[PDB]
């Protein structure tokens, strides 16, 4: 099957480096304490947090000088074309979870909230390509939307590498080809990355231009997303007065 | 069943019984024995030892000496600890038994309800035991029977903290032992040795508080004579 | 006082049950009250109630052996019979009671799997029995075995004929056939006190003050299939020969009682 | 009979308070224990410690079995340990089951035994652990391997004092009569005499 | 919760037909149903009865047909319950109330005229219809099980269940063959399917879709299935106090008439959005 | 009960010799500790020590039918386990956040490189094939886990002899390593872990790092990758935040590293295909240290089986017989029969009525 | 598959489903009858109360727990229902069912609206029910010897629980039946269980799902079972007398 | 003599009044268990009809109640104790319970150093005061002079007897001890 045809046109039309299109929101849910909807593509997530408040359970799990980050991951069970029902007790939540809690336990400033805790719930509705920056990237406007300060904004892209040359967010009949697949969480501001993945194969000659498109698809992803969020605070200062 | 003041410096298993000499005596039966009846049982391995300084009278204690790392307190030993939370007007410090220490504000040198000392959590401190019985949490005071504390209180600014055995601990704190001296001929160096089976070292250069470390914990083997003038000669360098 | 009490009553030969020492409790047994199960029994050994079910079904044989019917045996402990057991997984209490009776039923070897098949490669019975405890009193591995071949001396098996054109199983429901018994193993428990003192039948207080427990189970021409023994103070080979020729009065009182209820019918 | 080749190793890894591996012929035990230490308040007891055992196998997961056999060591070595002396502490032995020829059940024992003794417990006597397995006709060969226990129509195993040699544990596998009970018994009171001057001359050794 | 006080005058309110809204003693908030939202799945809904979020999805598949009867198909649910709805929920801990949702919902449609089940199956023996209902919970601001059972009711009616040809004949393609075409599907005939009641009992005073307020303050409430036909399906008390006898003839009569209301408006609102058809485009989350 | 705590003075002296760069136990910063292997008897059975940490590594085939799709290949369990020996924090179910990393570090390495040559291993398709199961144990933890567990993987792989099968018309058979000689298998590439740490904000950089150091320092890199020049997997993860020179750096690193254990790895098992080719004597026994004061040795003994007839005799021969006092089974109506003191009345009835 | 249990076959069809004897023929009654009932109190010795519930086809045993360590202010009541695997047609899963969670939860939403749970701070009670054979309505089995379990265990409560049962016939003229049998309950289209307090004159839990869509025939259902928990009061009347006449003459 | 069943019609408001472990309603008097009928005539007529079972087998805690205990282990500012009997009848089961170092003596002085009051394994009598928090669940005392630890046990086992208010000796080897000796 052709992936990358002769004239440089993908399966569904798009060049090499070159994204989806994403349409973002605030402000979804009105009783919890944050909110967010992004589709990137053809995927659908979500996510909503919860703010500083007192440890549940309250069993001596606390830590004296920061907080406690605390992420989990979902998927609905008509996310892809099988069903595909799993219970709640599957190792790629608990690792997408443990990623998450990775991400935000580092780009978060965090020491400001000594002895509490922060929910960070995140669920995705169809899943088509990469599903961890559409979750990072749905959080990370929920964590803004409910005012938690941090060091910057933290945005996820992925690459891959077909026939010598370097892609750009892969999607789920690409991903599932066999390929040097790759994913960055970066701080633009900085140039900073907070989490690094690999899978498959692939050479050391090629490091540096996969990861180096990746890092600049990320870096394409920042500028759609600061603009929502400056027509989102512009919207709210001209709201209120 | 063999009998005792036969039986020194050998080699005994548990199960194995020894005769005291015998007029039932009030000698006390130390931590690896027990007394039963007119006899006395062999609860740990070791070798017997028997101590009574000088004079005809008693005078005297059975015990014997094994090789372990597992701590258990003895009341009025010199104990280095790890100070661990600071709830109350206390200090819980970690000794290395089944349950923390207790300190209090004012057991160090001129402390009262003002002028409390600066005590954080996760330092070292050099104190003696008061109270060690299995009924409690052993307690533990830090100055002086007197009341002016010699050199105890919390002691470790740029030297590193190891660990060792029970063993190596006991060879050292012995009267006619030539380690210290030796040892500190190639480096010049200041100890402050633990009941608990733990050690602060501190030398001049980084390097030879390393080499020293790792060196002082091989002492309690590695027979003397034949090997270690051999041995201090390799490490010269 | 604990150690001291009971003492006064082994001293004066008669301990608070009303027993010699040397005595078991009342036995009596009931089969065939459960209808909706292949075979049943219930055991009443002066409490320690233990009741058990047999449900046969279809499965297909093993790899290795092609040739062999399945029987598979459970004890549970539900937090009724007692109240120190909580709900949950099975304990610690009712896994040893379980793989107690799979090594009895494994080597008395009193079934053979070869009587279980159908037709070799395709189908072999498998056999379900399940014990239940209503009540915890005390010596649970003896009327647990005893409820077990109760009840296996009742089950009864539909004869199955299968086709050749449609090979599928039709199952003959009005002649109903018998199960091939060998052997009769019976467990007899002793309970040690500190060092010396053995008793038969214990109790759970007793069990809750006791040093260690004996078992010990024989066929029917005096060989031992089991010594299970946990652990304790410790015992001697005179010790086990005062056992076993209690064992052997027990196990010839047993053999008559199930020889005598089976032949009433 | 005669017992195969023997050899034993202590003080392996640095972590645990005391290692000790026991290898008897082919198959092996690796163990090590903790000295006493804190206990979660939902499980201490008063004038006594507690004893935990667990067993873990070379291939798959532990299952009920593992845990029968994990009452009868935890029941073994409580009859042999002062727990009087340290109340409101936690005693752990933890077992490991590196390869396996036969008589796994008395090589486990002999290395719990040496594990306890090199960790420095409290101890009223050494136990020891000797597996008999009688052929079709009734020879007796002690310390078996899987390919005579495959054949032998009877296996016991016996965990033998080291004081008067009386009878602690017994797992017996097989149909017999009492006779070649009473025969394998004294087989493995013969047999227990030469492990425990195994024991003594290890530990003669390691203080020399 | 809620102090003594304020239960206080919560009931006093609720004896005097007044309540904290403003609304009646059986006034019933309004709703903002929907349909088509999700994609990969075959029919979609989402209902909104207040802070309280329902999104449900149905996918038809192929299936076997079970022992009993070879002339059927089945139904299965699965109600989740996301955690997004309710810190209290993390992980495990909505289980309790899923298995609940779920079971009720088996109970309601554990009949032999609840949809249909000859149109699921194609071939006797051999081949069936499956249909998964996935609910999943968004919020929780009380009265969940209407807000459940509406958006069933409205999923249903959006299922496609592509049409299949294929011969079942062994000579000619016995291999299941579809239409091959993209958009060629078959309606299921949802007239009557039932819907829950769920009515509050407060003082001597029985309420309809009472708030997490109004229902704190409840010791028992009745839930009855009606269709739009008016016919009871299933029938279940729940709370921690009794109720009387004479309060099931009383609460009958309110259940009868709050679903014959619920079902005409529903039937009415679904044919307003389907007159016009690709227009007025399709907003949801965004 | 949990792990000693860290003091504040190692703390400051580690922090102290890092910035001077010279570690504790001597090793400059780009070296392993070095390594040691030792085989089973039966295959695919070996004993790897980074160190002082222990893993034991076990591989072990069967034969299954091969679900549904993918008819013509084989599947390949891995399970991780962290034995509560280890250390005093492992638990049996209370460190689940780091088996989780454990494992998928592990797999993504060993399953997605495609090393294993899982193409030829069927015997017929729809029908049995071999189902491959490796096993690894952690024995003593000093740090630096996944290196070990990945030698130790590496060996046990490359170690294994399965049984082996004739197969012709449609008719099976099986052998036996008498009947017909165990066979290897298929190994395309060497796919070897590395580890890095860094310390205070990424200014330096430790290889191999043990448990002190490991808990001294910020974050950790993972880059894994096989003989040659080619890269299987990378894994950032702990508190760290990268630069993108340093990336490259740390692969060179693990070039080279990943190249002298292949090294050692290949000599290793060259050594003792030839010790067991001669006809020497190998295993776990003839590997203990005879110069050591720790270990000892005792060849067979008949003890003495000369006795034991005689006191059985007596034993049986010396005890009370059976008494004869018989007890009497009772009938009340076909079902029930009781046995021992028995019952007074015959049932009861209107006791209370 | 489970590790905490003994493995057999991985799957086992029974032979219902390979039956060839057809389904038989309930038969016909007079739908004014109940099945005579026998009970007893105070059954199991290490149980602090227990009774034993046995009428026609159904046998089930209950036992309740005494007051334990941990709305309070409230005590608890916690509640486990469990079946034993040789009841019924078919063998069931020992690890549990929705069915039983289901009759669980319809269970303590039934006997808390009895007890006085407000004497009893930060306590909690367990009750335990088994049913040893299904040959009919059982949750109207799991109610009256719960409740009785409870009254004999010594704690206070406002009044007893008694429960009923019933079925719709599948004919064309339909008639609702009181305790139905599992001959006339697998052939019926719909049931329905009520629990009443005698006394109070209140009901205490209802649960009811089928095929009758008139408001006029549950109407006659709740209220024949109300006729039939009018009618089960006096043998529970004499069984607790018993119970207590026996244990205080005990002493 | 007859018994009851919880609810039954007893008497009316005007004949008699509710006792203990009895309700009313609607102007009569109703049955809450299953004991024995008791009328209380007591003096001045309208006996006080109440119900009891006399056959205790458990018994919750008061605010005030004397119960026998155990004690567990002993802290320097608290004891934590298992409750084993309610006054004199056994308890079926084993509750906790907690004695601050204030409850010690009648006075809630100062000093009062719990190490050499409560020594564990002893057994006390003591009275509750409340129904505690969540990690001190009955918090007891013995601020009285008839409460204290009872019967003492040696230190090899061996009963022991009191020989002062502060002071107990052994009767083998003559060794003193300090326990809090309540009043025989």
């Amino acid at each position: 099957l052709e992936l990358l045809s002769d004239q440089g046109y993908r399966v569904d039309g798009r060049r090499a480096g070159e994204l989806r299109k994403i349409q973002a929101r605030m402000g979804v849910f009105a009783q919890a304490d944050g909110s967010a909807y992004i589709e990137q593509g053809n995927t659908k997530a979500l996510a909503v947090v919860y703010g500083p408040h007192e440890i549940r359970g309250s069993r001596a799990r606390a830590l004296p000088d920061r907080a406690l980050v605390n992420c989990q991951y979902s998927s609905a069970t008509f996310s892809t074309g099988e069903r595909k029902r799993r219970p709640h007790g599957d190792r790629k939540s608990c690792e997408m979870g443990l990623q998450l809690r990775q991400t935000f336990e580092a780009a978060i400033l965090t020491q400001l909230h000594p002895r509490s805790q922060i929910d960070i719930y995140v669920q995705v509705l169809q899943a088509d390509g990469g599903t961890y920056a559409a979750c990072v990237n749905a959080a990370t406007l929920a964590v803004l939307d409910a005012g938690i300060p941090m060091r910057d904004f933290v945005c996820a892209c992925s690459a891959g590498f077909v026939d010598g040359t370097a892609l750009a967010d892969l999607s789920h009949v690409e991903e599932a080809a066999g390929g040097p697949q790759l994913a960055l969480a970066l701080l633009p501001a900085s140039g900073q990355i907070a989490l690094l993945e690999m899978d498959a194969r692939l050479h050391e000659d090629h490091l540096e231009r996969v990861l180096e498109a990746a890092a600049q698809a990320a870096r394409d992803v920042h500028t759609l997303l600061d603009r929502v969020v400056r027509q989102h605070v512009r919207e709210a200062s001209i709201l209120l007065g | 069943a063999r009998a005792a003041r036969t039986v020194l410096g050998q080699v005994v298993l548990p199960g194995e019984e020894l005769l005291l000499p015998e007029s039932r005596v009030r000698v006390v039966c130390g931590p690896g024995l027990r007394r039963c009846g007119d006899r006395l049982l062999v609860t740990k391995c070791g070798r017997l030892r028997h101590k009574e300084p000088g004079s005809g009278s008693g005078g005297g204690v059975y015990w014997v000496d094994s090789q372990q790392k597992r701590y258990v307190p003895v009341k009025g030993d010199h104990v280095i600890g790890i100070v661990t939370a600071k709830s109350g007007d206390i200090f819980k410090v970690d000794v290395g038994g089944s349950e923390p220490a207790s300190l209090s504000y004012l057991s160090f040198e001129g402390a009262t309800k003002r002028n409390r000392p600066n005590v954080q959590v996760g330092d070292l401190i050099y104190g003696q035991f008061v109270v060690a019985n299995k009924d409690m949490e052993p307690e533990m005071v830090c100055i002086d029977s007197c009341g002016r504390a010699n050199g105890m209180g919390v002691i470790g600014q740029d030297g590193l903290l190891f660990k060792v055995t029970l063993g190596l601990i006991r060879k050292l704190l012995a009267p006619d032992c030539e380690i210290i001296q030796e040892v500190g001929k190639l480096h010049p160096l200041e100890i402050v040795f633990g009941m608990n089976g733990r050690i602060w070292v501190k030398a001049k250069t980084i390097q030879q508080t390393l080499i020293l470390a790792n060196i002082l914990e091989a002492c309690e083997h590695m027979t003397s004579d034949q090997r270690k003038q051999i041995f201090s000669r390799l490490a010269e360098s | 006082e604990p150690l001291e009490y009971y003492r006064r009553f082994l001293k004066e030969n008669c301990r608070p049950d009303g027993r010699e020492l040397g005595e078991f409790r009342t036995t009596t047994v009931n089969i065939g009250s459960i209808s909706t199960a292949d075979g049943s029994a219930l055991v009443k050994l002066g409490n320690t109630t233990v009741i058990c079910g047999v449900k046969a079904e279809f499965a297909a044989p093993s790899t290795d052996a092609p040739d062999k019917g399945y029987v598979v045996p459970n004890v549970d402990l539900p937090p009724l019979c007692s109240s120190r057991f909580r709900s949950g997984p099975p304990g610690e209490e009712a896994q040893v009671a379980s793989q107690f009776i799979a090594d009895v039923i494994e080597n008395s070897q009193i079934i053979q799997k070869e009587d279980l098949c159908i037709s070799p490669g395709k189908l072999v019975w498998v056999l379900y029995c399940d014990l239940i405890c209503l009540d915890y009193d005390g010596n649970i591995l003896d009327a647990c075995t005893f409820a077990l071949l109760a009840a296996l001396k009742n089950v009864q098996l539909p004869e199955v004929t299968i086709n050749e054109e449609t090979a599928l199983a039709e199952v003959n429901l009005k002649k109903k056939s018998y199960l091939n018994i060998r052997t009769h193993p019976v467990a007899t428990s002793f309970a040690v006190f500190d060092d010396t003192l053995l008793i038969v039948d214990p109790t759970g207080e007793e069990e809750h003050l006791a040093t260690g427990t004996l078992t010990i189970v024989m066929d029917e021409e005096g060989k031992l299939c089991c010594l299970h023994k946990p652990g304790g103070s410790g015992l001697t080979g005179a010790k086990l020969q005062d056992c076993m020729s209690r064992a052997v009065t027990r196990h010839k009182e047993v053999k008559k009682l199930m020889d005598e209820v089976i032949k009433s019918m | 009979c005669s017992l195969r080749h023997f050899a034993c190793e202590q003080n392996l890894l640095s972590r645990p308070d005391g290692s000790a591996s026991f290898l008897q012929g082919d198959t092996s035990v690796l163990a090590g224990v903790y000295g006493p230490a804190e206990v979660k308040v939902s499980k201490e007891i008063f004038n006594k410690a507690t004893l935990e055992v667990i067993l873990r196998p070379k291939i798959g997961l532990p299952g009920v079995a593992e845990k029968s056999r994990e009452r009868l060591i935890r029941n073994t070595c409580e009859a042999v340990v002062l727990g009087t002396l340290h109340p409101r502490t936690s005693i752990t032995v933890v077992l490991q089951v590196v390869s396996d020829a036969g008589s796994l059940l008395a090589c486990c024992l002999n290395a719990a035994c040496m594990a306890l003794v090199d960790a420095g417990v409290p101890m009223r006597a050494l136990f020891c652990g000797v597996a008999c397995a009688l052929d079709s006709d009734g020879t007796l060969v002690l310390d078996p391997t899987s390919k005579q226990e495959k054949e032998a129509r009877a296996v016991l195993t016996f965990a033998l004092d080291s004081v008067e040699r009386k009878l602690l544990m017994s797992s017996t596998k097989g149909l017999y009569s009492d006779t070649e009970l009473q025969q394998c018994l004294a087989a493995a009171q013969a047999a227990s005499q030469h492990v425990f001057r195994f024991y003594r001359e290890s530990l003669q050794r390691r203080y020399s | 919760t809620l102090s003594e006080a304020e239960k206080v005058y919560i009931v006093h309110g609720v004896q005097e037909d007044l309540r904290v809204d403003g609304r009646g003693c059986e006034d019933y908030r309004c709703v903002e149903v929907e349909t088509d939202v999700v994609s990969n799945t075959s029919g979609s809904a989402r209902v909104k009865l207040g802070h309280t979020d329902i999104l449900v999805g149905v996918k038809a598949e192929m299936g076997t047909p079970k022992l009993e009867k070879p002339n059927e198909g089945y139904l299965e649910f699965f109600v989740d319950c996301s955690a997004s709805a309710t810190p209290e929920f993390e992980g495990r801990g909505g289980d309790d109330l899923g298995t609940e949702i779920a079971n009720t919902l088996y109970r309601i449609f554990n009949n032999k005229s609840s949809v249909d089940l000859k149109t699921l199956c194609i071939s006797p023996r051999e081949h069936c219809w499956v249909l998964y209902v996935d609910v999943l919970l968004l919020e929780c601001g009380g009265n969940l099980f209407d807000a459940i059972s509406i958006a069933v009711k409205a999923a249903l009616f959006n299922t496609r269940i592509p049409r299949v040809r294929v011969l079942e004949d062994e000579e000619g393609s016995k291999d299941i063959e579809l239409s091959d075409d993209p958009y060629d599907c078959i309606r299921l005939s949802v007239e009557n399917v039932p819907c829950i009641v769920t009515l509050c009992k407060i003082g001597y005073r029985h309420v309809v879709d009472a708030t997490l307020q109004e229902e704190a303050c409840s010791l028992a409430s009745l839930l009855v299935s009606v269709t739009s036909k008016g016919v009871v399906t299933c029938m279940r008390k729940v709370g921690k106090g009794s109720l009387d006898p004479e309060s099931i003839f009383e609460m009958m009569e309110t259940g009868k008439r709050v679903g014959k209301v619920l079902h005409a408006s529903l039937q009415s609102v679904v044919h307003k959005e389907e007159s016009l058809g690709p227009k007025r485009q399709k907003v949801g989350f965004l | 009960m949990k792990e000693t705590p860290l003091s504040n003075c190692e703390r400051r002296f580690l922090l102290r010799a890092i910035e001077e760069k010279k570690r504790l136990d001597g090793r400059q910063t780009y070296d392993y500790r070095n390594i040691r292997i030792s085989f089973g008897t039966d295959y695919g059975c070996c004993i790897v020590e980074l160190g002082k940490t222990r893993v034991l590594g076990q591989v072990s085939c069967e034969l299954v039918s091969p679900k549904l799709n993918r008819a013509t290949e084989g599947i390949l369990f891995f399970n991780l386990e962290l034995s509560q020996m280890a250390a005093p924090a492992f638990e049996p179910g209370r460190q689940s956040d780091l088996l989780v990393k454990l494992n998928r570090l592990m797999e993504r390495c060993l399953r997605n490189s495609k090393c294993i040559d899982t193409e030829s291993l069927c015997v017929v398709a729809g029908e049995k094939v071999w189902q491959i199961r490796v096993d690894l144990h952690l024995l003593n933890h000093d740090g630096n886990i996944i290196d070990a567990a990945s030698i130790a993987a590496i060996v046990a792989l490359c170690h294994f002899r399965r049984p082996d099968v004739s197969v012709q018309g449609d008719e099976v058979t099986l052998y036996t390593p008498e009947e017909r000689d165990p066979v290897p298998l298929s190994i395309h590439h060497m796919p070897i872990c590395v580890s890095f740490a860094f310390f205070q904000q990424g200014t330096y950089l430790l290889v191999d790092p043990n448990e002190r150091e490991e808990r001294v320092m910020d974050g950790l890199l993972v880059i894994a990758m096989n003989k040659h020049r080619e890269i299987c997997t990378i894994q950032s993860s702990g508190g760290i935040m990268l630069l993108k020179d340093q990336v490259l750096r740390c692969s060179k690193i693990a070039g080279v590293k990943v190249a002298e254990i292949t090294e050692l790895i290949l000599k290793a098992l060259e050594n003792d295909q030839k010790v067991r080719k001669e006809g020497g004597k190998f295993g776990f026994a003839e590997s203990i240290a005879n110069q050591r004061i720790t270990a000892f040795k005792m060849e067979k003994a008949p003890i003495d089986t000369s006795d034991v007839e005689e006191k059985a005799e007596e034993i049986i021969a010396e005890a009370e017989p059976p008494s004869e006092v018989v007890s009497t089974p009772v009938l009340w109506t076909p079902g029930t029969a009781q046995i021992g003191e028995g019952v007074e009345n015959s049932w009861g009835d209107l006791e209370d009525s | 598959g489970d590790h905490r249990r003994i493995r057999g076959p991985e799957e086992s069809q029974p032979p219902q489903l390979y039956a060839a004897d057809e389904e038989e023929a309930p038969g016909t009654r007079d739908p004014t009858r109940l099945r005579p009932v026998y009970a007893r109190a105070g059954l199991l010795s290490q149980a602090k109360g227990s009774a034993y519930l046995e009428a026609g086809g159904t046998k089930v045993l209950c036992a309740v727990s005494g007051p334990r360590q941990a709305a309070a202010l409230r005590g608890r009541l916690l509640c486990d229902f469990r079946r034993a695997p040789f009841a019924g047609r078919r063998r069931r899963a020992p690890p549990g069912g929705c069915e039983e969670r289901e009759l669980a939860l319809a269970l303590q939403e039934a006997l808390e609206p009895a007890v006085r749970l407000g004497r009893y701070p930060r306590a909690q009670l367990e009750v335990s029910a088994l049913l040893l054979e299904d040959g009919g309505s059982a949750l109207a089995a799991a109610l009256t010897a719960a409740a009785l379990a409870l009254a004999d265990a010594g704690v206070e409560m406002y009044d007893l629980v008694v429960g009923c049962g019933l079925s719709l016939a599948p004919g064309p003229a339909p008639t609702w039946l009181l305790d139905p049998t599992r001959l006339e309950e697998e052939r019926a289209a719909a049931g329905l269980t009520v629990a009443l307090m005698p006394v109070l004159n209140q009901v205490a839990g209802l649960l009811g799902s089928g095929e009758g869509g008139l408001t006029e025939s549950w109407a006659e259902a709740v209220r024949l079972g109300l006729e039939g928990c009018q009618r089960l009061y006096p043998v529970l009347q004499q069984s607790l007398v018993r119970a207590a006449r026996r244990r205080g003459a005990a002493a | 003599v007859r018994y009851c069943i919880p609810g039954e019609r007893l008497c009316n408001l005007e004949e008699g009044s509710p006792g203990s472990g009895t309700y009313t309603r609607h102007g009569y008097i109703f049955s809450s268990l299953a004991g024995c009928l008791m009328k209380s005539s007591e003096n001045g007529a309208l006996p006080v009809v109440s119900v009891v079972r006399e056959t205790e087998s458990q018994l919750l805690p008061d605010v005030g109640a004397i119960v026998t205990c155990k004690v567990s282990s002993i802290n320097s500012r608290f004891a934590k104790v298992h409750i084993l009997y309610v006054g004199s009848m056994p308890l079926k089961n084993s509750f906790r319970g907690t004695i601050r170092k204030e409850d010690v003596r009648a006075t809630e002085k100062d000093k009062v150093e719990i190490y050499k009051s409560f020594r564990p394994g002893d057994i006390v009598l003591a009275k509750v005061i409340s129904l505690g928090d969540a990690q001190s669940n009955y918090l007891l005392t013995t601020a009285e002079n008839e409460l204290g630890v009872v019967v003492a046990h040696s230190e090899s086992g061996i009963q022991m007897v009191p020989i002062s208010w502060c002071e107990m000796q052994c009767p083998k080897t003559h060794t003193k001890e300090f326990r809090k000796v309540a009043r025989v």
